[PDB]
């Protein structure tokens, strides 16, 4: 029975970063965000 | 249950008594007074739940029994406690590093009760397609469910008659229920042991509280402040546990200084040290110490030395082994195994006794001949007679 | 009440408000220069100006140095972080040798941090209009959200049953503490070795930008570091740029032999385990020599504070078996004399029960004479 | 505690050297297969629509 | 009040003092002493930033105590904004999950530098509640205290919506000053050589702000990334600035880093790099042979040993009264001699240590002025190095 | 031009007879040195011989990677060359043997020149109407097209964001790489569209270029082994699939040039796979460096061998002797290095510099010309005087006399 | 210009022996060698019967006899062969007892007779019938193609595999460990017990049959005393391919320990391999194999000039000669003439050098 186990997390959390852009750039900036959609289906339902 | 009986199991518990004095025909140990009298010392003073923290080293000849008294200690130490025997050469890992080893064994021996309140009815169920009826010997009531017992009953294949227990958090379960084909509090104290600091860490629990550097960073001290706190609103306590280390002279000098300053805080458990011979090197070092251990640690501990066998201490610990193994001997071969196990140790009198049997229950008879152990005897050798026989020079 | 704690006769220093170290004070009675030594090395620590200082403490083995760097974190408290580390926990498999030693400078120095946050308070209805007991709003919810209390910062679900009053929009402000290395750790493991860009550059600059105005509040640490004489060269490299820079906190070094050989070299000889070049960078506390007066007077206190009341004849009994062979023999023959008494049913020791614990167990000059 | 950190800033020299026009590959080596036998069979395949677009066009 | 960058060893100083004849001062910049250390370190200084030559090494070395970090610091502090310094020690390499080879050429990665011209765009203002929805562009007003504008949205910047909102030319970013918001901006930006570790691997922050990634794939970086530096060169475009390496520690060094530092030097891309030696007889590790400096002749011969005098009387009571001048708490000239005494008899770094003691001794008196008991006790209470050696006569342990 | 530490290389000066010229793109001495450098280059040039292997044995500061680069000069950029550090093999996560072994394969390289045809994209031709048939249009600068794909290229099409004004590279095996915002789109004179904004793409329809491409081997194995080789499965196919390729005429073999320094750094059993793998029918050359002398090789402790090499790899090596020189030359290396360095020096001044090279090692010359000009350039000298010299020799100090202090 | 055309000692094709098993004078091969090819011949006879297991057999001589032309001999001659070296099995990632392990268990190969019924070919339809864009067929039951595995064609396929379906079963894909090395130390009960099982009921099926292999491991002068303690039970194992050990070095001590034996080797492999010793060229016999190699890159020699050669070649090195035509071409090219002449040899031998040349000239040590 995982309850009292897992406490309290540590305070601190940060995120990603995406780097800036001043010039061009449409490909990876486009082939990225579909292969980040790629895997929004397969995690889905992990039990957790 | 069938499990061979070992060489340490062969005793049941420790000889105690209301004045804590050694006994000689108590549970199958014999002799060693005062190293059984210190160890009843520290069995008290582990039983009394008082203090916990303090290294006793176990010293003497090679053969006088250092093993047999921990696991006398462990038997006799009572249910619900843990103890955990590790040797130095366990923690020598290309994964993970000696300092992180050691304080697993320490933070392994450290038990942690925790009381929860359920409520558990008992009784016969009929189904009416929906709701129960549960029949008992209090009242014949019926209940109307609401959603998620419908569904948790349609999720197993769940047939009617059976027990179904219906708790707090609607856990189910299903204890003899194919053996054929309001009851307020049940107050339940679980005894966990304190290996969940990766659980603090990492994020499953599946593989990894079962078979990994954990995060030592504040992982420790948040787990020690909320222990701090369930010690408090005495929701949780906390009892200690033995943790024997075997032959700790083959360790480096750097978990003996690691052990130096990891015993003074408070989550130390009790601790039994081994240690067999006597001026050994440090393997690190160049220079020599005593008992393998150098200046420093051996300020931090205690040693208790082992009492020689004697001879009649040694006849009655065969005849532990004579009335054990289930091996009727005669009563002229006692003296001859006595001559045997005085120049020899004492283990090789046991795998003596013991292929004598062998060679006996061959012949299927129920005395053990005096020829048929010097027959035995003679079939084998010693350490003394492996050193002596090969002199022929077989090798360089 | 907690009875394992070791050194425990410990209230604080007991400097007085003249300077002058008061000998029956706060427990530890004795080691007069060492108190006057860090009585100026406490107020290094409070004023917070100057930093990057190593303090190298020496003795024989057995006169409270650890006593020591607990009573100077009990007079910080817990505002003031304190790391504890020795000398055989930088070494690893998987970590890289030069890791902890580069850790250990983040998760000494501390920062407090204020922010103000919100909570709903909304019932129950992607759009999801959050009902209290003053109205209901509508708002605008993430695709990302799907599956009482929510967690809005940048969705604790149920939390009453009645098929928690309030406002539809909250603010508390949270005031925590946060370690730089904590902060190291989130910005390598999202929702360990630290590249020194982000280390040194940018955390640091983030962390200006908060001070930078008002909000938080920087607050440096103290790291002991026990065992320095068996430390490896490469560790005493990275040491030496450690202490030549003017963000790492205040470190107090702990030396326990004489002289030895430094691990790396495995040849030359060295005081203290240390090399010139590093010894030159210290500053060196020594230690006193114990009397039997004062042995007897820490004996009688720490049976005192446990839990034991001793008569005259065993005390002069401890006080000969300590200053024989061991003190710390002394302090062990305190809990067994009890439970014989315990066992015999005597409130008190006696001369008899101190001698038979002492004829059952051991000495280490006596075991090394057998 | 969630802080934010500002984004590194970087440079257009950086991502727009390893690409250009094309020329950079062979052919399809990494590609399991049996067609034991077949070779003959695709090589009939490849050889017939040259005569079918020559017909076609012609 | 309190600050990250406090007041540390080497950092009471604020720069290197130079002329541009080359002649050094008693007292400039802090820094006091070591005269041709000083002309050492300006003309090296003096040649790094010329720019011509690459691939030298130049050593110093001397006496431990001598003030021989706090010249590179000065040179450091005096270098100039815009320019990569690389600060490494001789245990830095050594890595059990990388190469030390791979850590050695990861700092010359980090040394030689590139400065990028380049110019953008970027709109500024405050936004109004705007953009009506779906039935999806809507409007867009923006206000100034001089002149408001009314237009339109695009159709991809939806996003990004769902204060003043600073958009770049790109997709997008997160009293004020007015003008007009197409603002053109040139941003003069210096790149460590992070070229090789954006197409290196996918995920290049978390790559390039830790580490964690393996030892980079060869025939790819060190042919194609130089042909394509020199293809970005002398065109218009941007040049490439090589940086100040310093390495410390280095007569305790592999004798395989000393191979690679005898070839790496005579490359194209070698920066210059400077390092020091504080011991002087040391066997080198790897073998059992000895010999002087703790380099071999095979790394001698490729650099220049410039070595560096110990302090006298008149420069210790100068280098005193600028660390006074840097703190707070003045002392008595009684003080100040027994304080010269003892930085004359011990080293330097003692006296360091001392009179911090002896101002916060002061700070217990609640004066402003050291006295001579005071600082009596300090010196009493604190040992030494060669204080306490005679007291080691115990044999407390071995 | 970022002058280099050694920028004297731009040739090694052989004639057709096959004599050693006395001054020849500043390489002064060692002719006979010069005619068994110039073999071994007609070796590599011959393209008939490989397995062989190259010592230069000569005392410690003479110039011998001097020479190596010369080798590489003559050769140009026909011939791979890449130099390895001693220092390179020793690695954490990769093993000694395949770090050899992929310097190997980097030595072998081929070049098969070849096509590829360009298409650019129209502006917008999407047009899937049969999915097999799709039909896109192409308006360049210098007009319009259009073409008929089969649907993939498309399937790559609506993967990307394909809108009014793109554009779409296709290659020759459906690589399709797109862009976005294009021509024009300036419609209502409204905000941001978060494109590219290029001017007009200039050039024509149907180009036919050509390329000659050297490709080495390791990277092709790279390549190939991703999304420690085998050598039964992969290595044997590479070797089936260049027979085919240089069978049917496609790519080019050339030969592979190698050149390690600090060789008896290195540990024993590199050196056991060394003169194994160099026994090899497909080895490539390899000039190895010896630094210094006589020394214990690395995991031996009693082995006594000269040059740090054992008897079993100093055999089946040719070996190339360079002595030392006569001093009355060093002033005309030191000019070697006024012509590259742009200024010229008096008579005097380098009368004392060459005494200074001469003293203790050329080298230590060589590194105090640099600090002559510059302190020339800083007091207004347009050359270097003999009291700047004299100064700087004085100022910086040599190994000997650091040792001597 | 292909990728092999010469290297080191391997030119001949084949080993050169006859009925009787006895090497000529002047035939395909070495000139000379009596006993060590007489040797070599029975030992590849064994090689091609098959008979037992665990025959280890060591090779022996003073440096300069060409063991490597031996075994590329008896390569040639020979079935997959394997050459390894005494470094490539010592790795990081993989121990020194699984890297020789998959070296022991590479050269075994399994010829596999698959015969399967495949229906393939083009579309003429869609919506689940049947038919083709035939040449031949009709009677359902556009463009794209289709195989259905059970026109209809019984393919017999005959597959030369190795051992690596060990490789594959523990894998989960066949593509990515399929052309690297692989993980760490795997389940070993897996490798033995299930694959012993399978390819004995293969055996019984009559399905595929096994075939066992050769190890060259040359240069076993080092080698750790793990693999001399794993050689204990991989010589006395259940099966195991033929083993053929190089050594030159005849007294070399241990890495790691302290002792003095000969071949580097303990007693427990000491009566484990079948010793071949050789013998030293001779005059006529370093001659012939001059003449042998001057075919080589077609490079004629003048009459004076192979006594020069061979008088060098006695001397110093053998190999030395034998660049010594290599390094002699050049300037013979140079010269623009059709025969090599005393001086050029003579140019030659003062050009480039040798040992016994540099041992007197080292005498600085500066």
């Amino acid at each position: 029975f995982v309850m009292p186990p897992v406490e309290a997390p540590p305070p601190s959390l940060h995120a990603c970063h995406p780097p800036p852009w001043l010039a061009p750039r449409q490909a990876a900036f486009q082939e990225q965000l579909a292969s980040e959609l790629w895997p929004r289906a397969r995690p889905l339902h992990r039990i957790v | 249950r069938i499990e061979r009986i070992g060489a340490h199991s062969h005793i049941r518990g420790l000889g105690l008594d209301d004045a804590l004095e050694p006994r000689q025909a108590s549970q199958g140990m014999v002799g060693q007074l005062a190293a059984r009298r210190a160890a009843g010392v520290v069995l008290e003073m582990i039983r009394e739940g008082k203090i916990a923290g303090r290294a006793v080293l176990i010293a003497g000849q090679p053969g006088t029994g250092k093993t047999a008294i921990a696991m006398g200690m462990a038997q006799a130490l009572g249910p619900d406690t843990p103890f955990t025997a590790i040797a130095g050469s366990e923690i020598f890992s290309l994964e993970m590093s000696k300092t992180e080893a050691l304080t697993q064994a320490f933070r392994r021996s450290i038990g942690v009760r925790i009381k929860e309140e359920t409520e558990i009815i008992e009784g016969e169920v009929v189904e009416i397609q929906g709701k129960l009826t549960l029949k008992t010997t209090e009242m014949e009531t019926i209940y109307d469910l609401g959603t998620k017992m419908i569904e948790s009953l349609t999720k197993d294949k769940v047939q009617a008659g059976d027990v179904i227990t219906i708790d707090k958090a609607t856990g189910k379960i299903s204890k003899l229920g194919r053996s054929f084909t309001l009851q307020k509090r049940k107050e339940v104290v679980h005894t966990v042991s304190l290996h969940e600091i990766d659980v603090i860490n990492s994020r499953t629990q599946g593989f990894l509280a079962l078979f990994t550097g954990e995060i030592k960073s504040e992982v420790r001290e948040q787990i020690n402040a909320k222990v701090a706190e369930w010690r408090e609103e005495g929701k949780a306590e906390i009892i200690p546990g033995v943790l024997f280390i075997d032959e700790v002279h083959m360790l480096d000098i750097e978990s003996f200084s690691f052990l130096n300053r990891a015993l003074e805080s408070d989550m130390a458990p009790v601790l039994i040290m081994a240690t067999n011979r006597g001026i050994t090197r440090i393997r690190g070092t160049s220079y020599q110490s005593p008992h393998g251990i150098p200046i420093d640690l051996l300020d931090r501990l205690l040693i208790v030395s082992t009492t020689p066998y004697s001879e009649k201490d040694t006849k009655q610990i065969l005849r532990i082994r004579c009335e054990e193994e289930d091996v009727e001997m005669s009563e002229d071969a006692y003296t001859v195994l006595t001559r045997i196990g005085l120049e020899t140790s004492l283990r090789y009198a046991i795998q003596l006794i013991t292929a004598a049997s062998l060679v006996c229950r061959k012949r299927k008879g129920t005395e053990v001949q005096v020829d048929d152990i010097k027959r035995v005897y003679s079939l084998f050798l010693d350490e003394s007679r492996s050193t002596q026989y090969m002199k022929e020079y077989q090798d360089a | 009440t907690q009875r394992i704690a070791s050194h425990s006769h410990v209230k604080g220093l007991g400097l007085d408000e003249s300077g002058l170290a008061k000998q029956a004070a706060s427990g530890l009675v004795g080691q007069e220069n060492a108190r006057e030594a860090c009585g100026v090395i406490v107020e290094l620590i409070k004023s917070k100006k100057m930093a990057g200082r190593a303090v190298l403490l020496a003795g024989p083995p057995g006169t409270g140095k650890t006593a020591l760097a607990l009573a100077i974190a009990q007079e910080l408290g817990s505002k003031v972080p304190f790391c504890p580390m020795v000398g055989s926990e930088v070494y690893s498999t998987e970590i890289k040798k030069t890791e902890v030693l580069m850790e250990n400078f983040r998760r000494a120095i501390g920062l407090r941090i204020k922010e103000t946050k919100e909570v709903y308070e909304g019932e129950v209805t992607v759009i999801i209009g959050l009902k209290t007991a003053k109205g209901t709003k509508q708002l605008k919810l993430d695709p990302s959200i799907f599956e009482d209390v929510i967690y809005i910062e940048a969705v604790k679900r149920q939390g009453r049953c009645d098929t928690p009053k309030g406002d539809v929009h909250k603010k508390k402000e949270i005031i925590q503490d946060v370690t730089l290395h904590d902060l190291d750790v989130a910005n390598a493991r999202p929702q360990k070795t630290e590249i020194t860009d982000k280390l040194r550059g940018e955390i640091n600059k983030v962390v200006n930008k908060y001070i930078d105005q008002g909000i938080a509040e920087l607050v440096p640490g103290v790291l002991f570091v026990d065992e320095v004489h068996m430390l490896d060269i490469e560790c005493f490299t990275y040491l030496h740029r450690a202490l030549e820079s003017s963000i790492a906190p205040i470190v107090i070094f702990a030396s326990n032999r004489g002289n030895c050989v430094i691990r790396g070299t495995e040849d030359i000889t060295s005081p203290h385990g240390i090399p010139l070049d590093l010894l030159d960078r210290v500053m060196i506390i020594r230690t006193m020599l114990y009397t039997p007066q004062e042995m007897k007077q820490i004996i009688k206190i720490r049976a005192q504070t446990e839990g034991i009341n001793i008569s005259e004849e065993a005390l002069n009994h401890l006080g000969e078996i300590g200053t024989k062979t061991t003190l710390r023999y002394s302090v062990q023959l305190l809990t067994p004399a009890n439970l014989l008494a315990k066992i015999n049913g005597k409130d008190s020791i006696e001369k008899e029960h101190v001698e038979e614990i002492s004829e059952l167990f051991y000495d280490a000059k006596s075991s090394a004479k057998i | 505690i969630t802080p934010g950190i500002c984004f590194s800033t970087a440079s257009l020299v950086l991502r727009a050297t390893d690409v250009h026009p094309l020329q950079r590959i062979d052919m399809g080596r990494f590609d399991l297969i049996g067609l034991e036998g077949r070779v003959s069979r695709y090589e009939a395949d490849t050889f017939l629509p040259r005569h079918r677009l020559s017909r076609r066009v012609l």
